[PDB]
């Protein structure tokens, strides 16, 4: 009851803003994918 | 080894069956359902390849270089007549047990050239 009657105040929300990140980040996730993606290539390649 | 396969006999065409000249010391091959017999030249009755080692290159089609949906490439050549594009693809197969090898064939019309890297 308390603290209900605070969030009153405070609020609390989600939006599209929460699910982005910076665009460092962004970079950082893709370069991260680009390798992972060519490694298992490689492992292919010595299976092939 | 290799295998074995089936002789038939010529006057009726059934099976003929392995068995010994007792008198002669040799193999014959009889047939069952009349008198004919045949001399062996092979001695070897039956084998067995419980490994299943054979060329799967005797398996492989040629004809296969026409399917679309297999990927091809200029980066491996063919001997026979050098050209630069095969289709290449795994064993499409059981009993490869583990293997992923890979097996090209010329992509040249009536080249079917096949060989293993
Ligand atoms: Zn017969
Ligand atoms: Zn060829």
């Amino acid at each position: 009851t308390v603290i209900n009657n605070w969030l009153l105040i405070e609020g609390h929300t989600i939006g599209i803003g929460d699910s982005i990140a910076d665009s460092k980040t962004y970079q950082d996730i893709q370069n991260t994918i680009k390798k992972a993606k060519q490694d298992v290539i490689e492992v292919i390649e010595k299976a092939h | 080894p290799g295998f074995v396969g089936i002789r038939f006999c010529q006057e009726c065409n059934n099976m003929l069956y392995p068995k010994e000249d007792k008198e002669n010391r040799i193999l014959l091959y009889a047939c069952r359902n009349c008198d004919y017999q045949q001399e062996a030249d092979n001695s070897c009755i039956y084998v067995n390849k419980i490994t299943h080692e054979v060329d799967e290159l005797t398996q492989i089609i040629a004809d296969v270089s026409q399917d679309p949906t297999l990927p091809r490439t200029e980066d491996h050549p063919c001997q026979k007549c050098g050209h630069k594009e095969a289709v290449f693809f795994q064993s499409h197969s059981a009993r490869a047990e583990d293997a992923m090898r890979l097996y090209y064939v010329c992509t040249a019309p009536h080249c079917g050239h096949r060989w293993t890297e």
